[PDB]
């Protein structure tokens, strides 16, 4: 039993790759491997274009008070 | 034990000034060469010189071989005796360099002392600590102790399936917990359990042993290389999806050699030079030429030992570039070259009769000069293999030793390369191409 | 997921047809790694003996001041990825 | 109904047909003339038998058709089953996963075996009554007890935890005929001395029964496990390596595991734990390796645990495969140093018809006088193996016609259906600009 | 299926009863003795008694060597295995010739497998213990059978069972009304869901509630499974199934053929015959077609030596266009038909000749009808006088261009002037030949 | 602005240029001469569109610059989207992950389009409460705007909501028949005023109608998409990463029997297509070998070649074949020559080509420029067009005039006043 190489490297090396956020753009504007198995036809094709958010509906949304508390189940 | 080609050969037969004995160690002649390798022999003993290249030189079946097998009987098991063929460069895993550096690493051994620590004893109680430690009492014949041990070894005894009133043993260096068996006193509880029962361990519970390692710098590279020691799911990972061999960079044999210089300075650890025999020589190509080179002008590198038949021959890997070995001039001016002579047909008497007491044949002189008549036309070795049939011959005719008559009937029955050549070519046209 | 084998998938009951389709000869006559290892137990205990001289940890990397989300990235990777793996690998214990 | 194995080429011979003396018979087993050839098989397989000398070669050497691999597979079937016997073609080297040195090196050592002998303690018994007590809820110690019978015994066994959950994961009943092995643990049923209760349902039709064993309950017996060096290679170099002696995929085996396996095995040897069991590698077509391979041929016959290497060939002097080099039968001259060699002569006309005769008692097809005359003609004149594949022809023929014997009319009909490579080339010849490249 | 291939027409070789070959049936023409000579080969893969026997069919190119052989494979049928193979296909990447030269021989090797799956279905209407009056032991209770009701569409009926499936019945959690199936070979309790007359509207699972069974409780049937040594062979070696982290690692990682070795093999064997023996299974050793063998290398055909000499080989049916051509692999060596003389000394050759006019009007005929085209006779003569010259092959392929002309223009039959069009349209390889001998200076190399 | 798709060597060709009787224009969709091979392409194509033939191959020959791609790519236009066309290079079989065979064979199950229809029903709404009790019952409630309704669970159904976190407000859709639970985005609301969202998170209406729904589905997959899905566990991860090795033939013979099983069901349908394998002579023997037999399937398109070789060398070997081709395989197809082009012809592609392009020549400049491209070739007159733009444009001209054409003629050298320069200085190159 022989102990492990202990590889010493600069700390500046690791952060090589790294970008900042302010730096970078999103990439998952183009991630099309990623909807697999996740995203359905129907979602993109037939559900998103009829239900699709507009500016108007979330502003007045945002704007109208908190809706009136459900009512308690009743047995009729 | 099977009797092999080169069982006689047992030493290189020289006398203590170095002089080389007409007969012995079951070498006949080559004296010259004999000489040779002795002082080649003196120099892998002085361990002071690095990459310095021999060449055995000679026609078929003039002991080049032999005297490499010799060399390695004079040095001894602890010395290190790597022998590669030429066509073993060519592997599908790794590139041909990468083969031969390999081979030049399995050459130098190392004996390295290690202290192994151990808890050996019966298990009486087996708590978990909550990841879950593991608190641990054993008992052996001397006394009792209790140990707290990594969750790792946890998961080992899980594995072994150890509760108490089983005998165990454990490697504090490995991590490795075996489970012996159940305690033999507990032997006489049922009659059919499915167990294999252990006596009590007579020592104590903690053992401290120190051995000697004998492992060599290739040893080091792999498990350097492709790690299997920390007992962790990403090693069975990498052992499982990555099980090829692979190009050990210069970077992990320079740690390597750290390391090694590190444990000798600190007196733990001895190095052994050793030896690399490449027997089929001209089987290499120009690429791996090129590359020993450089790896023989190495001065970790050790000492080489090339053995080539080849006459004035073309340098495989190379169109039409032809050299006198098969070898390019280069690499010849980087070599000793010992060469080996045609034997006598005294010599291939002498050297016949050695292999029929090797083998156990009993050869009247009749028969032993008939085959050394045979031996004289065709080669050597077609008359030394004569022997085991010849002697199959006798037994079922109820003989206890060759006669004239069994050789004459076992060469009737066998040919040789040269017979052979002659049917083929009085029959050209009815084999084929 | 079985495609092209002698061994059917798992037919809900005798109401699929996959489920009159296939054999119990045919799914005996393919043998799971699990049944080659108790298959080969005799020969485990007896015939497996080799071990490497040399045994190390894999190299670790150091740097005085790390990224403070490598390790512990790494570290939940591992870890998961035991809590995953390791049950699976127990039938091979006796080989290591 | 018919097996697997069908009539083939070789499937007449069954030995070399050797008497003690190693005198070949004309006709015995299957092999016709030869005798030179069989009485050289003969001493090489009392060789292989010995098992004395590693690293021996033999070369048969012949025209095409003249009884080499008929030759060789008589060696095959006189050795038996017990000693390992590895026939490949030169062809199956030339790997896309391992070098022809490791491909080498692998059939080389399937061609050893190492065969381990060790005594056991074993009970075999008919149950009468088994009982398991189990706690109803939680972990708890089953206490379980089992009654063992043989037609002179019966004992009643207090059983563990761990041979509890044997017996239930075994699901042995009463009657059932069970082999314990005290050490492991395994439990094998190989039978029921009985039916079960009939007025249970789903339970299937009822097979045949076994026997109660006789004699004393726990007895020792002697195991044997025999395995090859490539097998022991295999296992050793990985932990997946068990599931590599079925789908290869062995990759390069180290050398280090190889080295560390042959001294195990000889410190085995000398402890008298194992004994090694030498065989023979054949290799067919030994021609198409190349010059490579035939070096590392030449040094790999040096190794003690080197088996008997049996190659044939039909070459004459022939180029080296990859060299320009022409040596005699395709192998270079320092191999062909190291191996005696056995020349096949042709057929005369009796063992021709010798031949066909022994073909038409394997195919069982029934053949008369004239035919046999003029199907031996047709040998000699074509090739025997034209003459061998005409006799199923001609009997099919025969059988169409609601026929008995294979007559010369029947003969003539396949010999005008099927072609020879004479007449196939003649015709070629005849519209060779029809064929598309000369 | 529906679309119309090359050899659509062939529906068997046109031979009598006495192996005699017709002149025009089973849409061949011509080829009396080839047809006849397989013929003989067809009763000799009937015969099931012979291992490793080759054939070659040889003769110039478009003379019906593929087309006897699927001949052949349509005399056999759809039980006997058959193996098309193209000699370029042993050129892979992932294994080598060899090993892909004994899968395909191991695929033409069939075995039928006939098994009784014999199973009780129903909805459990009943779970009832058979209490015994005396006790084992004096206290508690002991039962000796437990009775399981079981009801379907057009049945019910009561199985008295071993008290043993009270832990299955358990284990699977059955219950009244669930739908469950027990099987008599293994004598194993599976819950097949619940009975979906027990389900509402309201409820959301999705694979709990399953129909009623129909038919009878009790349902036995014989079932048939046709596998080849092959599948056996990849079934071991790679197998799928396992929850061990090899079996994981076979999932992850990328397929990729391996050498099986001969102790697999071996094995499969051995089971095979085990099979065989016990009544389960039927051995059906079919045919390995290898199509252009003349592009396998000098290894593959020596290999082809012990793989013919063997016993457990299929009967290998080869085919070969070629004259005088060399060997692949080796340095100008030629050979009669791209074959070296060890592996033609193993076959029987089948010589197949060119066609007269007559057969190739024949034959265009058979291939208009088969692809639905209606033909004149003026325009079915110009096109077997275009065949005369030019080949074969070009006169069928010029028929579903006229016939689409033709509707084109109108017309429900090929006429003289749309076969003329399209002759006019569409060049042969001669004619294409004549055209770049006579301009070699504007083409490229 | 400026889309990925730009002007290329055919961006100028829409269609084959035919009349309802397949009689070729002298120059419609971008399609100039070439009547007898446009002719013979529109007959192709019909027997492409109706599908009934399997195998079917066409060889278009003739020298370089002919139009033999031009026509390809006016077969390819002509033929609908719909219509499977792969395009392939020669080149681009010689693969270091398959043999070439598989190559061929993935090529050619990738022409060949299978065209899905699945109806399935859902349940679409907007979660309003979870209530699971203690996990083996609960109740979901579901809504949409014009309804509400209150489910009961099971295990399965309570582990599945459990496993993908559905909460309160989360607009899912569930299927009926396997329970599969995907979540489409969550309801707006008031509280949901996130600083911060997750990657996948999303806001949508909640939806309208009734709470179940059928779903149809209509998509078209080849062939080689089918057997790669089930070529291993994760096999649709290969249809982007291109590592599917060699595919097992028992599994494509598996999914032409399944294929043929949807197809008798109703739920697929069979699009027959077109495989262009451009510059065939790079082809070995192998390839051309295992074409010969590849075209025989029931399952095979019609595979459209190009070659410009005379007699000249097959790859592998040491023959001569008239396309590079051998002759066997010649004999399975029919071969479309192309013609050279006249003076006229010429003019009239020059002429395509500027208005592809936008650039406004004079009649000078056109006759000058036709002249070059019979001098030297077509493809460096269409060169020198966007050249001589080029240079007008510099000099703030509008229209190309001889002298711009002169100019760029100078500046750019075509091959042959390039070879006689390097004659000239032959000594200066390397390795003559
Ligand atoms: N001088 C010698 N004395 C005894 N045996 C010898 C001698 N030289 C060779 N041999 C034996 O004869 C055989 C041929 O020698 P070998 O070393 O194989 O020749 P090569 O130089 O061709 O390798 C071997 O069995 C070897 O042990
Ligand atoms: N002496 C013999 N006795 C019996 N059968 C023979 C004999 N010689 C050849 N045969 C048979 O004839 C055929 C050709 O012989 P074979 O050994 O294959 O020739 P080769 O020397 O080319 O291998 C085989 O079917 C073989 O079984
Ligand atoms: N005797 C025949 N009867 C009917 N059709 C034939 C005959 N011979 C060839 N054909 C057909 O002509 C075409 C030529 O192919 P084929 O003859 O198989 O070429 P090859 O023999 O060179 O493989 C195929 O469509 C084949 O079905
Ligand atoms: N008939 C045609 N109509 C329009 N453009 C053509 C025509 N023939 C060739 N071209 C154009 O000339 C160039 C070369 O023709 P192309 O078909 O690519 O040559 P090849 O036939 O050698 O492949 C392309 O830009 C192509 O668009
Ligand atoms: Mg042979
Ligand atoms: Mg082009």
């Amino acid at each position: 039993i022989t102990p492990g190489i202990c590889f010493s490297t600069a700390s500046l090396v690791l952060r090589a790759t790294d970008v900042h956020p302010l730096q970078r753009i999103d990439m998952g504007r183009f991630d099309l491997i990623g909807l697999e198995g996740r995203v359905s036809r129907y979602e993109a094709d037939t559900f998103l274009p009829r239900h699709r958010l507009s500016r108007r509906v979330l502003l007045e949304v945002a704007t109208a008070p908190d809706p009136p508390p459900r009512p308690k189940p009743v047995k009729m | 034990q099977r009797i092999a080609s080169h069982s006689h050969v047992k030493g290189l037969g020289l006398d203590e000034s170095g002089l080389a004995k007409q007969a012995a160690s079951g070498l006949v002649g080559q004296e010259n060469a004999r000489e040779a390798c002795g002082v080649i022999v003196e120099l892998i003993k002085s361990k002071k010189m690095a990459g310095r290249a021999v060449l055995l030189a000679g026609p078929p079946g003039t002991g080049k071989t032999a005297l490499a097998l010799a060399i390695a009987q004079e040095l001894g098991s602890k010395v290190p005796f790597c022998p590669m063929v030429g066509s073993e460069v060519y592997s599908t895993e790794i590139k041909k360099t990468e083969v031969l550096m390999e081979n030049f690493r399995r050459a130098i051994g190392l004996r390295i002392k290690e202290t192994k620590e151990v808890y050996e004893g019966e298990v009486t109680e087996l708590t978990p600590c909550e990841i879950s430690h593991v608190i641990i009492g054993l008992k052996t014949a001397k006394g009792t102790k209790q140990l707290k041990l990594d969750p790792s070894i946890f998961e080992s005894l899980q594995k072994e399936r150890v509760e108490a009133g089983d005998v165990i043993y454990i490697e504090a260096n490995s991590g490795a917990v075996k489970r012996q068996g159940r305690c033999d006193t507990y032997a006489t509880e049922f009659d059919l359990e499915a167990e294999e029962y252990v006596p009590l361990p007579k020592g104590d519970v903690h053992k401290k042993k120190e051995i000697i390692q004998d492992v060599t710098l290739h040893d080091l590279d792999v498990a350097n290389a492709r790690p299997q020691g920390g007992q962790d799911i990403l090693s069975m990972m990498g052992q499982l999806m990555k099980p090829k061999k692979t190009e050990i960079t210069d970077k992990l044999r320079g740690e390597i050699n750290k390391v090694v210089n590190k444990y000798i300075d600190q007196g733990i650890a001895e190095l052994v030079p050793g030896v690399l025999f490449v027997d089929e020589v001209h089987m290499l190509d120009i690429e791996c030429f090129t590359y020993l080179h450089r790896a023989l002008e190495s001065s970790i590198a050790p000492i080489v030992i090339f053995a080539s038949n080849r006459g004035n021959c073309v340098i495989r890997g190379t169109e039409d570039i032809t050299s006198p070995h098969g070898i390019p001039l280069d690499l010849l001016d980087r070599v000793m070259i010992i060469r080996t002579m045609l034997y006598t047909p005294q010599e291939m008497k002498q050297i016949i009769k050695i292999r029929a007491q090797t083998e156990g044949i009993n050869i009247s002189e009749e028969a032993l000069n008939h085959l050394g008549e045979i031996g004289t036309k065709t080669t050597l070795r077609y008359s030394v293999q004569l022997l085991t049939p010849a002697n199959l011959l006798a037994k079922i005719n109820g003989k206890d030793s060759i006669e004239k008559e069994h050789v004459e009937e076992i060469s009737e029955l066998f040919y040789d390369a040269k017979s052979s050549a002659k049917i083929l070519a009085d029959q050209q046209d009815k084999y084929m191409k | 997921q079985p495609v092209a084998s002698p061994i059917g998938p798992r037919s809900p009951g005798p109401s699929h047809p996959t489920f009159w389709t296939y054999t119990e000869a045919a799914h005996r006559a393919v043998l799971f790694p699990q049944q080659r290892l108790d298959q080969l137990s005799e020969i485990i205990e007896r015939f497996i003996f080799v071990m490497p001289p040399v045994e190390a940890p894999p190299p670790s990397l150091h740097a005085c001041h790390p990224p403070p989300w490598l390790a512990p990235r790494q570290a939940a990777f591992q870890e998961q990825l035991a809590s995953e793996l390791w049950p699976r690998a127990r039938p091979l214990h006796r080989i290591v | 109904v018919t097996r697997i194995e069908r009539i083939g080429a070789h499937s007449h011979i069954r030995g070399l047909g050797l008497d003690d003396a190693l005198e070949p018979r004309q006709a015995s087993q299957g092999m016709v003339g030869q005798l030179a050839a069989r009485r050289a098989a003969g001493v090489v397989l009392e060789m292989i038998r010995e098992g004395k000398i590693a690293g021996r070669a033999v070369l048969i050497a012949g025209q095409p058709g003249t009884g080499k691999t008929a030759i060789a597979m008589g060696m095959a079937q006189a050795l038996g089953p017990d000693t390992p016997f590895t026939a490949i073609a030169g062809s199956e080297i030339f790997s896309l996963e391992m070098s022809k040195t490791e491909a080498l090196t692998q059939a080389f050592r399937r061609s050893i075996g190492v065969r381990i002998k060790e005594e056991t303690e074993i009970i075999e018994g008919e149950v009468v009554e088994i009982q398991i007590d189990r706690p109803a809820t939680g972990t708890g110690s089953k206490v379980g007890k089992l009654t063992l019978k043989t037609t002179e015994m019966e004992t009643i066994y207090d059983l563990g935890t761990k041979m509890i959950e044997s017996l239930t994961k075994d699901k042995v009943q009463a009657g059932d005929v069970i082999t314990i092995d005290k050490a492991t643990g395994k439990i094998s049923k190989l039978g029921r001395s009985f039916t079960r209760a009939r007025d249970y349902d789903a339970m299937g039709s009822q097979t045949k029964f076994v026997q109660c064993p006789d004699g004393e309950l726990q007895k020792r017996k002697e195991v044997v496990h025999t395995v090859s060096l490539h097998e022991i290679d295999v296992i050793n170099s990985r932990t997946q390596g068990f599931l590599a002696l079925f789908s290869g995929d062995t990759g390069e085996i180290k050398s280090e595991v190889r080295e560390q396996i042959n001294a195990k095995v000889a410190e085995w040897r000398e402890e008298g734990k194992a004994e090694i069991i030498p065989g023979v590698l054949f290799i067919d077509e030994v021609h198409m390796l190349d010059i490579e391979s035939f070096s590392f041929l030449n040094r790999a016959l040096e190794s003690d645990m080197a088996p008997v290497l049996i190659m044939a060939t039909n070459r004459g002097i022939t180029r080296i495969r990859g060299t320009s080099y022409q040596s005699p039968h395709g192998i270079p001259i320092d191999l062909l140093d190291r191996l005696l060699i056995v020349s096949t002569t042709p057929y005369s006309e009796k063992d021709t018809k010798q031949i066909l005769r022994i073909r038409c008692e394997e195919e069982d097809v029934e053949m008369s006088e004239d035919a046999y005359t003029v199907l031996t003609r047709i040998g000699l004149e074509t090739s025997l193996r034209y003459a061998i594949q005409l006799i199923t022809a001609a009997s099919l023929v025969c059988r169409k016609r609601k026929g008995t014997e294979v007559q010369v009319d029947d003969i003539k009909r396949v010999y005008s259906l099927f072609l020879d490579e004479s007449r196939s080339t003649q015709y070629m010849k005849e519209y060779q600009d029809a064929f598309l490249f000369n």
